[PDB]
RNA sequence: GUUUAUUAAAAACACAGCACUGUGCAAACACGAAAGUGGACGUAUACGGUGUGACGCCUGCCCGGUGCCGGAAGGUUAAU
RNA sequence: UUGAGCCUUGAUGUGUAGGAUAGGUGGGAGGCUUUGAAGUGUGGACGCCAGUCUGCAUGGAGCCGACCUUGAAAUACCACCCUUUAAUGUUUGAUGUUCUAACGUUGACCCGUAAUCCGGGUUGCGGACAGUGUCUGGUGGGUAGUUUGACUGGGGCGGUC
C-alpha cells in the first residue's frame, strides 16, 4: 500500500479545481521509491519503501535511528 | 549535504575536511563505502577533539625524536677499544650495532638501526665520523675515535 | 589556416556546365568554383570561357593553402574540358600530372531514350 | 576607481581633448536626448569663448565683454549674406525667429543669453564654461572635459556632469561614463 | 588517359584523348539506347568503307 | 451459415478473398488505481484495428477543406 | 562541444557639383613613425571578385588642414558607437562523450524449498537514462454534468423582442 515506512505519508484526497472552480475528487499520492540502505550496524542492505521526504529524514536522523523507530512499532524490515 | 570525509577522496576530499557533497553521491557511494559521514554537528566536534590531539601534541613529541640529537653533539665522542696492526690501522672495526651499542650503553640511548657508518664502515684507527638517525629529516653528527689499547 | 602545397585539380566538365575542385592528395577538397557560379547562365555557362574564369576564381580560393603544384584529373566531355586547365597553368601553377577519368561503363545501364528535337 | 581616475590622463600638446561621453537610454516608448542652453559645469574651466550673437547696433559696447569676443550687427544679417566660405552662438528668445537668416541648407547655433535690461549684468554667468553635446545616432553625450591643468579638480564634472541624469522613457538604464582622448581611452562605472 | 609529363615545358600535348575515350565511347553511350539500328548504322558503315 | 427468444429471416450480420494501418515483444492492444493477466506459452508468412466483401473485368481526376504523417528556421507560448 | 545573454577587444561604409569606394555627431590646427613608415611581393581572409585589412617580409624615411566646391570636411589623430560581423572569457542552459554506486531487468545461476509466486545472494545486461511522485502547457464525445429563450390565429419555417 503506497505508504512510506519512515513517515506514514499515505495518499490523501482533495479536489481538482478547474478554472470555473468545478471540483472533482482526486488524490495526492506520496513520492515513493523503494531504496536499498546500507546499515553498517548489521552488515546488510535493508530496503525501505520510502517517500522522498522519507529519505531526507533518514539522512538527518540516520538509518540506525529510523530503523530503531520501525523496530519499536513492530514494523517489520 | 555537508558531510565530513574519512580517507583522502579524489577531486574534492582531503582526509578529514568538511566538504559539501550532492546527496546522491553521499548515500550510494561515499558513506556506505565509509569514505565520509553526515556532518551531524555531534560529529563536527567529535572532530574538534580530533583537531587538538594527535597533531599539536605528538609533533613536539617528535621534537623529542629530534632533541635526542641535542645530546648527540654535546658529547660528540665515544671511543672504541680497537687496536692497530702494523701502523695505527685498526686491529678492530666498528659498524652500526657497534656504534649504536657503543652509543646506547651510556647516556646516549639510540635504536641500533639509527647509526649510519657509511661503511668505513670501517678499516683503520683514530677519529672518524657517522650519521645518527632518530627522525626522517633530523639525524645528527658525532665523532668516533677507535682507541688502540 | 592549414597549408599543403601538393594537391589535385579535379574538373567536372559536362555539356551544360563544368565544375572545378582543388583537393589535396587525400581527395580532401580545398576549394571549388563552377562555371555557372561565376555569372553566365544557360548557354552562357556551357562555354570554354566560363570554364576559364571558373579556374581563376578557383585558384583565388585555394591559393589559401599555398598550393605550389597539383595533379589534374579531367572528367566529362563538353567545353571547358581543357580550356580550364590552361587557366590553371597561367594562374601560376606547377602542373605535374594529367589524367582523364571520364567514367566508361562496360555497357551497363540503359541510357535515356528520347531526344526527338 | 570608485569615482574616476583623472590622473588616468597620464603625448599631445595638452589633454583638454578628454570627452564626457557617458551613456544614455534607448527610445523605448517616447524619450529624447537634450543638452541644455550651454551646459556650464561648476568649473569655470578657463575658456575665453568666441560668441556671435544676432544683437544690434546698440549692444556693440558691452555684449562683447563677458566671456566672448564680437557681436554680429543688424546690417550684417543679410549684408554678410552672400558667402559659403564667407558665411557659443546666440538668439534672444520670445517672439524672435531666425529662419530668415539662420535656417537654410547644417551647423548648431541657438542658445546664448536673453537680456533687454543688461547686455552684461553683474551676475549672468554659466556661459564661458562649456558647450553642447546632443544626439548623434544611437545615443548622444559628445563633448570634452577639463585639461592637462586639472586632477581631481576637474573631477567636479563627474558629480556635476554625470549628475546630468535626466528623464528616461521606459525600458532603459542609461549610464556608462567615459572620457579621455588624443592619447588613450577609458573610465570606470556609475 | 594519363600523362605524367616531365621537365621543361607547359603545353597540353594531350593528343592522347583523341586516341580512345572522350567523344569515342561517350557521344556513344550518351543517349538513345539504339538496339537493332546499330546493326543498321554499322551496316551502312561497311557499305561506305568498301569504296 | 447468422439475426431482431415474443409482429421484421431479409437486399441486414458474418463469411473466404482483398486493401489500408498499427505492432521488435516487458509488442501493439485489451481487463486492471495496483500486483497480476489476456495477446501467447505466440514473434512480422505473427498479433491487433479499420474498411471492402467469392469470382471475372476493372478500380480514373482532386490534398483547398477536415483528419492523419513528417518537419522545422522563425513567431507565439506553461510551471519555473 | 554548441545555442543565448553580458564584458573588453579589432573589422567597415562605390547619394550629386569634387584633389576621392565622405557612417552620424563631438574633442579637434598637429599627431604620428626610428617603441623602425610609405609602396612594391606573397602568405590567412571577408565578399554585390568592386576592393579592403593585416601578421611575415623586401623595404628604408615624410605625409597633412579651412584649403575654392559639398545641406554636412578630413586616412591629421582620438572617442562613446550604429551598418553587420569575427574572435578568447564570464554566465545560463542545452546537446553530446565516459564511469558505477542510486534505480530497471518480463537473461543465467545459488539458497530458503522437491516451489513457473516471493525474498535474499551471485553473475550477466542496462544505467543516472527509463520509470514513478508534485507541479505545469497541449490533447482528450473516451467518460461525465448540463444548456440549447419566448411571441405565434396549433407547432415549425419566415418574422419579431
Ligand atoms: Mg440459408
Ligand atoms: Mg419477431
Ligand atoms: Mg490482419
Ligand atoms: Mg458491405
Ligand atoms: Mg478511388
Ligand atoms: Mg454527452
Ligand atoms: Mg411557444
Amino acid at each position: 500500500s503506497r505508504v512510506c515506512q519512515v513517515t506514514g505519508k499515505r495518499p490523501v484526497t482533495g479536489n481538482n479545481r478547474s478554472h470555473a472552480l468545478n471540483a472533482t475528487k482526486r488524490r495526492f499520492l506520496p513520492n515513493l521509491h523503494s531504496h536499498r540502505f546500507w546499515v553498517e550496524s548489521e552488515k546488510r542492505f535493508v530496503t525501505l519503501r520510502v517517500s522522498a521526504k522519507g529519505m531526507r529524514v533518514i539522512d538527518k536522523k540516520g538509518i540506525d535511528t529510523v530503523l530503531a523507530e520501525l523496530r519499536a512499532r513492530g514494523e517489520k524490515y | 549535504m555537508q558531510v565530513i570525509l574519512l580517507d583522502k577522496v579524489a577531486n574534492l576530499g582531503s582526509l578529514g575536511d568538511q566538504v559539501n557533497v550532492k546527496a546522491g553521491y553521499a548515500r550510494n557511494f561515499l558513506v556506505p563505502q565509509g569514505k565520509a559521514v553526515p556532518a551531524t554537528k555531534k560529529n563536527i566536534e567529535f572532530f574538534e577533539a580530533r583537531r587538538a590531539e594527535l597533531e599539536a601534541k605528538l609533533a613536539e613529541v617528535l621534537a623529542a625524536a629530534n632533541a635526542r640529537a641535542e645530546k648527540i653533539n654535546a658529547l660528540e665522542t665515544v671511543t672504541i677499544a680497537s687496536k692497530a696492526g702494523d701502523e695505527g690501522k685498526l686491529f678492530g672495526s666498528i659498524g652500526t650495532r657497534d656504534i649504536a651499542d657503543a652509543v646506547t650503553a651510556a647516556g646516549v640511548e639510540v635504536a641500533k638501526s639509527e647509526v649510519r657508518l657509511p661503511n668505513g664502515v670501517l678499516r683503520t684507527t683514530g677519529e672518524h665520523e657517522v650519521s645518527f638517525q632518530v627522525h626522517s629529516e633530523v639525524f645528527a653528527k658525532v665523532i668516533v675515535n677507535v682507541v688502540a689499547e | 589556416r592549414k597549408q599543403v602545397s601538393d594537391g589535385v585539380a579535379h574538373i567536372h566538365a559536362s555539356f551544360n556546365n563544368t565544375i572545378v575542385t582543388i583537393t589535396d592528395r587525400q581527395g580532401n577538397a580545398l576549394g571549388w568554383a563552377t562555371a555557372g557560379g561565376s555569372g553566365f547562365r544557360g548557354s552562357r555557362k556551357s562555354t570554354p570561357f566560363a570554364a576559364q574564369v571558373a579556374a581563376e576564381r578557383c585558384a583565388d580560393a585555394v591559393k589559401e593553402y599555398g598550393i605550389k603544384n597539383l595533379e589534374v584529373m579531367v572528367k566529362g566531355p563538353g567545353p571547358g574540358r581543357e580550356s580550364t586547365i590552361r587557366a590553371l597553368n597561367a594562374a601560376g601553377f606547377r602542373i605535374t600530372n594529367i589524367t582523364d577519368v571520364t567514367p566508361i561503363p562496360h555497357n551497363g545501364c540503359r541510357p535515356p531514350k528520347k531526344r526527338r528535337v | 576607481k570608485v569615482y574616476t581616475i583623472d590622473e588616468a590622463a597620464r603625448t599631445a600638446k595638452f589633454d583638454e581633448t578628454v570627452e564626457v561621453h557617458a551613456k544614455l537610454g534607448i527610445d523605448p516608448r517616447r524619450s529624447d536626448q537634450n543638452v541644455r542652453g550651454t551646459v556650464s559645469l561648476p568649473h569655470g574651466l578657463g575658456k575665453q569663448v568666441r560668441v556671435l550673437a544676432i544683437a544690434k547696433g546698440e549692444k556693440i559696447k558691452e555684449a562683447e565683454e563677458a566671456g566672448a569676443d564680437y557681436v554680429g550687427g543688424e546690417e550684417i544679417i543679410q549684408k554678410i549674406l552672400d558667402g559659403w566660405m564667407d558665411f557659443v552662438m546666440g538668439a534672444v528668445g520670445s517672439k524672435l525667429g531666425r529662419i530668415l537668416g539662420p535656417r537654410g541648407l547644417n551647423p548648431k547655433a541657438g542658445t546664448v543669453g536673453f537680456n533687454i535690461g543688461e547686455i552684461i549684468r553683474e551676475i549672468k554667468a554659466g556661459r564661458i564654461e562649456f558647450r553642447n553635446d546632443k544626439t548623434g545616432a544611437i545615443h548622444a553625450p559628445v563633448g570634452k572635459a577639463s585639461f592637462p591643468p586639472e586632477k581631481l579638480a576637474d573631477n567636479i564634472r563627474a558629480f556635476i556632469r554625470a549628475l546630468e541624469a535626466h528623464k528616461p522613457e521606459g525600458a532603459k538604464g542609461t549610464f556608462l561614463r567615459s572620457v579621455y582622448v588624443t592619447t588613450t581611452m577609458g573610465p570606470s562605472v556609475r | 588517359i594519363k600523362v605524367r609529363e616531365n621537365e621543361p615545358f607547359d603545353v597540353a600535348l594531350r593528343r592522347f584523348k583523341r586516341s580512345c575515350e572522350k567523344a569515342g565511347v561517350l557521344a556513344e553511350v550518351r543517349r538513345r539506347e539504339f538496339y537493332e539500328k546499330p546493326t543498321t548504322e554499322r551496316k551502312r558503315a561497311k557499305a561506305s568503307a568498301v569504296k
